[PDB]
């Protein structure tokens, strides 16, 4: 499956 | 990574999964997770409110569908589905190494999608649309399964510079039709150019008949914000809801009615009407009376660089939910300015008259800067030969793009993706 | 004529929602309301401002919904459009759910108070042109009730009505009394 | 594919490589190939003129370095080098399968670069800079790829910074870009568009030789002074020696000041532009002072405007023919906004309203004018300057694809991004 | 090393 | 003083390029040119319009380059700036290649013909302010690298009126004196 990395918050 | 021993004990048949918060592993279980089997603590519910319907520029969710956090996620292969699952969630609730198994599985289906519901101790809830419904808080539509979703059909009254269409595009929602009523040549122009002829422009909203509504084919979404000048209370010259352009409100009220599904037709249908918070009291009440609902108030400041407080009546999912700022957004006028120019304030005020310092001189906002304030892609209203005056006016009337993005986002769970 | 005629013994007393004017009188005169004085079959509201759909639903089924602008001069607390919009709004609350074949009639009457823009708005919102019915020598009628045009009369150009309006002195109006006649096809006669 | 059989006889020592056109395998050998061993037919030379210095958006050559054609090419790994070699050329002159072997060789060097000068039947000529020079007709030899550095630029009467824009589009690294200007709107455009990088000085008449010296060596001096007092169709024209006409001479001054001394053989380039519609003694006097004659280039060839201009300078190959790359927009229609329709096929500026829009006769929209002039769309959407001002700014500027044509071979003398 | 495909010519 | 003084027996006759006016005889008067009538050591051109650097090179080495604007009234076929630019151009053609230590002098003289803007332009192009040397009994400008010209009130208003009145030229003869340091004297 495709994979990404999240944008950290606050 | 704090729940591993708790979930260990969950599969050890020593702890109820429904007795644990499957999001953060808190023991402070209050709610049940709406999508899956397990408990939920209140803090995770708050997070879930801010985050669930946040999507990135790839059109996939910004964060994990379970924990509304997660550092690395698996995107979902199935068509029109946008969910993600962080590796970490999967390497617990499903089994260890299940994550890499989905990573390596080129045609992959997410657990909201796969035919059966068992995927370890993780199980999909059958009544979850209704629980989802309640979580965000009467005729309410359940979310359409990913494969059945289709392009949205849109009626947009008083369309202005086509903010609606822009946002739906930015969210990657497939748009079958976008009929728009408008009478201002400059705005029509902006729309024509910016969306490449796709908008079916009709004229005056007062020329749109029920027959028209019917033959312009079923609509999935009706939206609009009538002129506010005769409503806005700070205007000495007000004509009020029943005169001037105030009464154009009622045209929305008419056409919404015409566009609405009959009772017994349960197809998803959504509507959004916007106007200024600075109106009379009987005005606001009469609007609420006619749309049979009460407005939510949203201020752009939360998510843009303008003080812009507006009322929004409608039935979009989760429109009461808290407003979150994605990093793309530009808080502070400075973020919006051109180099060598400096911001007096941190937010522009439109519902010092010259908000900028440029080499000791006191300057107004540049149209490109104003575009940036309002959340529009820069140069969005650089289209014809209309005056600077006209381009200002156009941007003055429009919706704050990130506010509307916020309102439209959960429509993704009901319609088709690019 | 859009509804099947009811056999006479099966016919039932008309139920009326009467919105700004009151038609209790001339509707009892024709035999639609029983002369026995009940509130019974007719509701009259005045300040609908806080009327909700649920209210209209609980004031029972309505077979006729009637509204009118207050006659020239006296009683215009609200602007003439307000009557049309508020009328329209409650009308939809009183409308039969689909598909109920039951006969349902409505009428809205201007006592020559709506100007040209207001007239256009009424006509677009009520999806038709009005019939103008005159005196001798003064009222406009929007309705789904059949055969309003059952009897033709004088042209009466808008200029005529305009001057007729101008006089507005000495400071109404059941010229509309006969229009309710075809309702006898579906509803009980009294006396 | 006409040379495969000829090359066999070339390696069989039955035909001289110098006796065949190594580009197309024509026997009509007239010239020698400037870069490599072999003959060249005339048609291929024409091609070589149009094509050699055409580069794509990746900053690599658009076509093969040898044949100036080729269907699939290998790009060059070495730094600052931009050459390509089609698989086909390689699969003959070097050896068979050498091409795919280079495809598979992750750190790969092209034959203009590789340590040795012989590479199969293909071997690099030693005097090739001079042959290159003469082919395109004090001259500087092309600097080896590893040695190249960012260009240093003096730009007088800079306008809306067309120079810098084109240098960026070509992917030439720019060390510095000092620019003289006096119009606030134009300065602004430049500032915004190139993100503060331009060092703005003021009036050209404030720029001293001392200044020129301390603003550090320049590799390239460019400019086009105001043409109003030069333009012959202007009744009020004041000519080369008065009005703004004399601003020409400031270019002439600063060029001189910026120029390297004899014995300093570092590459140096200059370009001055003006209108072809000038007087005759005017044009002669400019030629006298810059000690050269202008080339005339018209935008029409490559843009959608009739724009005929003289260009004096020493840029390599500026006599060479203009080619139209696919990106370019010939025809006003390609430049119009939808629902608008073009009367003419080219705009004319050195009826009065060139557009039909719903039966009415409209003027060009600034965004359309931008499209005509080769600028990226909205390039002059920057401040709160009037529509009049934005139009005038676009009025004065260089045609972007013409300047791209002129600046392209500078890539063979300076560093790449 | 790297490989591209050429743009067909006028 | 920028050059080393030459010993007298080693000194050689000045070579002069004289551009619009002619200095043949005040330079002969001072002993720089021999009164014997040669073309020899001085070249005088007038319409340089088609003068190329090759010409200046072939009219032999020049130790002094001189130019001046034609005096008021009569003879201005060309606008007053033209004299400065053409001068400046031929001057660079005449300049010694670097690094030739050889002494090289130049002078450009306005006979009160250049207005304020033209003056600014000259001063800027010749990289200096001019010395103004005046006409005296009851009541011209010079740019040069020759020493002690900068060695007489003359407000700009004075010159302005002086110019205006003059319908109806060598005060500059002495300026060439220091050239005797490097060049042969005659008589
Ligand atoms: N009779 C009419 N029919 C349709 N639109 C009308 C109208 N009269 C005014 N309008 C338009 O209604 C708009 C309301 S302002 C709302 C602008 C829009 N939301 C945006 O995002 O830009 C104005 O642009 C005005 O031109
Ligand atoms: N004294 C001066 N010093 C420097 N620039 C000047 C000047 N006087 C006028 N100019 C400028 O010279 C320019 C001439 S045309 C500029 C064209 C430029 N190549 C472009 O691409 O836009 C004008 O922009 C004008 O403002
Ligand atoms: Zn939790
Ligand atoms: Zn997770
Ligand atoms: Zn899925
Ligand atoms: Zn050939
Ligand atoms: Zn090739
Ligand atoms: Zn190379």
């Amino acid at each position: 499956a495709r994979t990404k990395q999240t944008a950290r918050k606050s | 990574e704090f729940r591993e021993r708790l979930v260990y004990e969950v599969r050890q048949k020593c702890r109820n999964i429904e007795d644990i918060c499957i999001s953060c592993g808190s023991l402070n279980v209050t709610l049940e997770h709406p999508l899956f089997v397990g408990g939920m603590c209140q803090n995770c519910k708050n997070c879930f409110l801010e985050c669930a319907y946040q999507y990135d520029d790839d059109g996939y969710q910004s964060y994990c569908t379970i924990c509304c956090g997660g550092r690395e996620v698996l995107m979902c292969g199935n068509n029109n589905c946008c969910r993600c699952f962080c590796v970490e969630c999967v390497d617990l609730l499903v089994g260890p190494g299940a994550a890499q198994a989905a990573i390596k599985e080129d045609p992959w289906n997410c657990y909201m999608c796969g035919h059966k519901g068992t995927y370890g101790l993780l199980r999909r809830r059958e009544d979850w649309p209704s629980r989802l419904q309640m979580f965000f808080a009467p005729k309410v539509y359940p979310p359409v399964p990913a494969e059945k979703r289709k392009p949205i059909r849109v009626l947009s009254l008083f369309d202005g510079i086509a903010t609606g269409l822009l946002v739906l595009k930015d969210l990657g929602i497939q748009v079958d039709r976008y009929i728009a009523s408008e009478v201002c040549e400059d705005s029509i122009t902006v729309g024509m150019v910016r969306h490449q002829g796709k908008i079916m422009y009709v004229g005056d909203v007062r020329s749109v008949t029920q027959k028209h509504i019917q033959e312009w084919g079923p609509f999935d979404l009706v939206i609009g914000g009538s002129p506010c000048n005769d409503l806005s209370i700070v205007n000495p010259a007000r004509k009020g809801l029943y005169e001037g352009t105030g009464r154009l409100f009622f045209e929305f009220y008419r056409l919404l009615h015409d566009a609405r599904p009959k009772e017994g037709d349960d197809r998803p249908f959504f509507w959004l009407f916007e106007n200024v918070v600075a109106m009379g009291v009987s005005d606001k009440r009469d609007i609420s009376r006619f749309l049979e609902s009460n407005p939510v108030m949203i201020d752009a400041k939360e998510v843009s660089a303008a003080h812009r407080a507006r009322y929004f009546w409608g039935n979009l999912p989760g429109m009461n939910r808290p407003l979150a700022s994605t990093v793309n957004d530009k808080l502070e006028l400075q973020e919006c300015l051109e180099h060598g120019r400096i911001a007096k304030f941190s937010k522009v005020r439109t519902i010092q008259h010259f908000p900028v310092f440029m080499n000791e001189k006191e300057d107004i906002l540049w149209c490109t800067e104003m575009e940036r304030v309002f959340g529009f892609p820069v140069h969005y209203t650089d289209v014809s030969n209309m005056s600077r005056l006209a381009r200002q006016r156009l941007l003055g009337r429009s919706w704050s793009v990130p506010v509307i993005r916020h309102l439209f986002a959960p429509l993704k769970e009901y319609f088709a993706c690019v | 004529f859009m509804f099947e005629t009811v056999p006479v013994w099966r016919r039932q007393p008309v139920r009326v929602l009467s919105l700004f004017e009151d038609i209790k009188k001339e509707l009892t005169s024709l035999g639609f309301l029983e002369s026995g004085s009940d509130p019974g079959q007719l509701k009259h509201v005045v300040d609908v401002t806080d009327t909700v759909r649920k209210d209209v639903e609980e004031w029972g089924p309505f077979d006729l919904v009637y509204g009118a602008t207050p006659p020239l001069g006296h009683t215009c607390d609200r602007p003439p459009s307000w009557y049309l919009f508020q009328f329209h709004r409650l009308l939809q609350y009183a409308r039969p759910k689909p598909g109920s074949p039951r006969p349902f009639f409505w009428m809205f009457v201007d006592n020559l108070v709506l100007n040209k823009e207001d007239l256009d708005v009424a006509s677009r919102f009520l999806e038709m042109e009005p019939v103008t019915i005159p005196d001798v020598h003064a009222v406009r009628v929007w309705s789904n009730i059949p055969a309003i045009r059952s009897r033709h009369w004088a042209l009466v150009s808008e200029e005529e009505l305009s001057l007729l309006a101008q006089n507005k002195q000495s400071s109404p109006t059941k010229l509309v009394k006969n229009c309710f006649l075809p309702l006898r096809e579906y509803f009980k006669y009294f006396s």
